[PDB]
């Protein structure tokens, strides 16, 4: 059905893309509607022959709808850009800028908020922006730390942390030691799961903030003192210590 | 042909001439789809033997069209389109037999496209009389054999290794050399005698 | 009165240019433009186009599912696969061919128009690997079917294999748009086409006396005067004459007499045009008419019209002597008088008019119009750093 609904498609799509990008101002039904068509577009994957023709320049669709009603446009093009089509071009688009900026402003936005989630789990497949994209991450999972699609948004940071470039981890890792210390609420603490599992793989292939990450160690043993999710994190904190050994071998 | 009778005329048998036509450019598609993965499925079986009589039908009813040899019939359809759907069953009677023959379970649809040549040339004779000595249709038919002539060596390969097959093994050296004279014999030493 | 393999043949629109029937066809450049380009028709009385640079050969037809097994096997090409020559029915996928280059017609992956997105460009490849060099044909016709027999004559649609698009008119450009555009197939030069030895239109060849027709060498006049010269002339590149008829349909059917000849002199590009108010000389393109230029050849000294094939062998090469009248004079060439021999048009001509006629080569055409190819680029990249 792909194949012949896209031949009949390229005998009558009836420049469009740019002055489609217009009427913001202006009417929403027309831009709807080319929402509509690329994200029919989007729903098809010899075949390649015809990816060909999928393929026959929307990148200007891509990054005019990557930051500017709304949550249905960008999540069109991400379906279209993510099933037609390195990482550093990936990450170019840094898209979520704007989404983890007005995360915390507490309903457009509590629509495109737990929307875009499912989005973030797509770019899962060593500069500053990397850091800063990090930290993006880390302050729209302290606007989570809905829930349950949370949840897969929190998996999503944890492999796109341990998918890394440590230094840019490091650097976020100064975030998520200043943050989650003041917690140990169960969002961070999984975060923190995660992140001494990061740097138990940065351990051993990296051995000034290894004295802020001993004295986080023994911060979390003192906080370990005041007796659930709190006992998985602290069962995970015993990586969190053997890292620290082998490492060192809202606001 | 004509219904003279009748306002408008109506020359059936030129609309099932391109039925055949159809039926026979669908038919060579099929061969096309399993032209490549060679071990035929109980599915593309079923329904392609179902085919296969549908064309002897339609085959037996061109022999009846013509088989009494009535000579405005003989014009009409010996002028009429079909000679490009005689070619392409030839193609696919020459490229289905190999891989019909070079497989087990499939010999009840070869059984079914034997059968299908067998009425092919049924129809082919029966309209292959009607001759003073030459006749363009003579011309026709001779020149449209020796267009097709490229896949008639393989069912002439076919028929003769099918045939003096069965002439060559009652010979000098088969029907004794079997130890039972039963025919339990090695097929190596069947190769090789 | 059908179309097989070999059948040379050419691809012609008619366009509607401010409602008159542009019959421009098209031309394959190739050696210095891997693009294609459009060519008029219309004042072929007295702009006459080249035929050379516009035809293509059909090489294959093949199937659909006979073109995907083609695909699967990732040379030989299944021995034919095919006839025979594969009389042409309609959705079989072919292959084209322009003669003079042996480049094939492909789709491009460029943009080199507008663009006017993403709707591609026509392009002409070496090499027939890969899906860019297929054409499926369909009937622009409802009345006609698909499978039935590609007619003399037919308007039809080609649509690629690779990219699947419309072969579009554009504007005046052709692109792999998609949307239609007819185009019109004339038997040129077909089937089989003949036999050797035989003259046949639209052909590139000498110019013998029994000692060749000469131009002027290099730096000289345009080259303007004409002169026979004797020796080793026709190994020189200068003694090389292509002909045409006004036929543009079975323009490459056999040279029977009587019969127009637009000489186009190949080395220069010009035309033997004369001006019998002067003499025989010679003239661009944009100038040649029919009676400035056009010529008959009677077997004798003393003195048909249409057939739509090939005709009869008339004139071989060995034992085969012409004679040259204009339409518009009747004069017959002759000479006047360091081999410079004036060749003047005569109402007369001695009894040395008896010239024999030689063939080219195919190397020495694919040398030819290279030659001039160069030339008329590097006149450009000349008068362009000059200025």
């Amino acid at each position: 059905n792909a194949n012949v609904v896209v031949r009949l498609l390229i005998r009558r799509p009836e420049g469009l893309l740019a002055a489609m990008e217009e009427a913001i101002k202006i009417g929403n039904a027309i831009m709807t509607f080319y929402a509509a068509l690329i994200d029919l577009l989007g729903r098809c994957a010899e075949a390649i022959r015809i990816r060909s023709i999928l393929r026959s320049g929307d990148l200007v669709g891509v990054i005019s709808i990557a930051f500017q009603f709304c949550p249905d446009h960008k999540a069109a093009m991400v379906l279209f850009l993510d099933r037609v089509y390195v990482q550093d071009f990936l990450l170019h688009l840094l898209g979520f800028l704007p989404d983890l900026r007005a995360a915390a402003s507490l309903t457009d936005m509590a629509l495109a908020l737990n929307r875009y989630l499912c989005t973030a789990v797509l770019p899962l497949l060593p500069l500053f922006a990397g850091t800063e994209h990090h930290a993006s991450l880390i302050d729209s999972l302290l606007h989570t730390v809905k829930g349950c699609s949370l949840t897969k948004a929190q998996r999503d940071s944890i492999e796109v942390c341990l998918l890394s470039r440590p230094s840019m981890m490091q650097h976020l890792l100064r975030r998520l030691v200043f943050d989650v210390p003041l917690l140990n609420k169960m969002p961070l603490k999984l975060l923190t799961n995660h992140y001494e599992r990061c740097w138990k793989y940065y351990c051993l292939p990296g051995g000034a903030s290894e004295e802020e990450l001993h004295l986080s160690r023994k911060l979390f043993w003192g906080i370990f003192d005041a007796l659930y999710e709190q006992e998985l994190f602290k069962l995970a904190l015993p990586c969190l210590s053997a890292v620290a050994g082998a490492l060192p071998p809202n606001f | 042909r004509t219904q003279t009778g009748n306002n408008t005329t109506v020359n059936i048998i030129i609309s099932t001439v391109d039925y055949l036509l159809r039926v026979q450019e669908s038919i060579s598609d099929f061969y096309w789809y399993y032209s490549g993965k060679d071990v035929i499925d109980e599915q593309g079986q079923r329904n392609f033997s179902k085919a296969i009589q549908v064309a002897k039908q339609v085959f037996n009813t061109l022999t009846e069209y013509i088989q009494g040899p009535c000579t405005g019939n003989q014009q009409s359809l010996a002028h009429s389109r079909l000679w490009d759907a005689v070619v392409g069953f030839l193609h696919v009677f020459a490229h289905m037999q190999m891989k019909l023959s070079q497989d087990s379970s499939q010999i009840e649809l070869l059984k079914e496209l034997m059968d299908l040549q067998k009425d092919m040339v049924v129809m082919l004779l029966s309209m292959l009389e009607g001759n003073v000595v030459n006749g363009t249709i003579g011309k026709q038919m001779v020149d449209m054999l020796v267009e097709s002539s490229n896949n008639v060596e393989m069912i002439l390969k076919f028929f003769d290794m099918f045939l003096k097959l069965k002439d060559l093994t009652s010979s000098d050296t088969f029907k004794e050399y079997d130890p039972d004279g039963k025919g339990v014999i090695s097929k190596r030493d069947f190769h090789k005698a | 009165q059908f179309l097989r393999t070999d059948d040379e043949v050419v691809l012609q629109c008619t366009a509607t240019i401010h409602k008159e029937q542009q019959k421009l066809c098209l031309a394959a450049e190739g050696f210095g433009n891997r693009l294609c380009f459009l060519e008029s028709t219309s004042n072929s009385k007295n702009v006459p186009p080249d035929l050379s640079i516009c035809t293509f050969v059909l090489e294959q037809s093949l199937s659909v599912r006979a073109l995907q097994e083609m695909l699967a096997n990732t040379f030989m090409m299944k021995t034919a696969q095919g006839g025979g020559h594969r009389t042409l029915l309609y959705g079989h996928a072919i292959l084209l061919r322009h003669s003079y280059s042996g480049m094939y017609l492909c789709c491009l992956s460029t943009s080199r128009s507008s663009t006017d997105k993403l709707a591609f460009d026509v392009g002409l490849q070496e090499d027939t690997t890969g899906e860019a060099c297929w054409w499926t044909i369909h009937p622009a016709s409802k009345q006609r079917s698909e499978g039935e027999k590609v007619r003399v004559g037919d308007d039809l649609i080609l649509v690629s294999v690779s990219s699947e698009r419309y072969l579009h008119l554009s504007y005046l450009h052709v692109d792999a748009a998609f949307q239609q555009t007819l185009w019109s197939v004339a038997p040129i030069s077909s089937g089989s086409e003949a036999a050797q030895g035989y003259l046949i239109g639209g052909d590139v060849l000498r110019l013998l006396h029994g000692e060749c027709l000469t131009v002027p060498s290099g730096e000289h006049e345009q080259r303007r005067t004409v002169h026979y010269e004797g020796g080793a002339v026709s190994v020189h590149a200068r003694s090389l004459w292509r002909l045409e008829t006004l036929r543009v349909a079975w323009s490459g059917s056999h040279i029977r007499w009587g019969q127009p000849f637009r000489l186009r002199h190949v080395t220069t590009g010009k035309y033997l045009s004369l001006m019998e108010d002067k003499s025989l000389l010679l003239m661009d393109k944009e100038k040649a008419d029919v009676k400035s230029t056009a010529f008959t050849f009677r077997s004798s000294k003393e003195k048909r019209k249409e057939v739509d094939g090939m005709g009869t062998s008339e004139i071989k090469y060995g034992d085969s002597v012409c004679f040259i009248q204009h339409i518009g004079t009747g004069l017959w060439l002759t000479y006047q008088s360091s081999i410079q021999r004036k060749a003047i048009m005569h109402h007369e001509g001695h009894m040395d008019d008896g010239l024999n006629l030689s063939r080219s080569q195919h190397e020495e055409s694919r040398t030819a119009r290279v030659i001039r190819s160069t030339v008329f680029l590097f006149n450009r990249f000349i008068r362009g750093l000059d200025a």
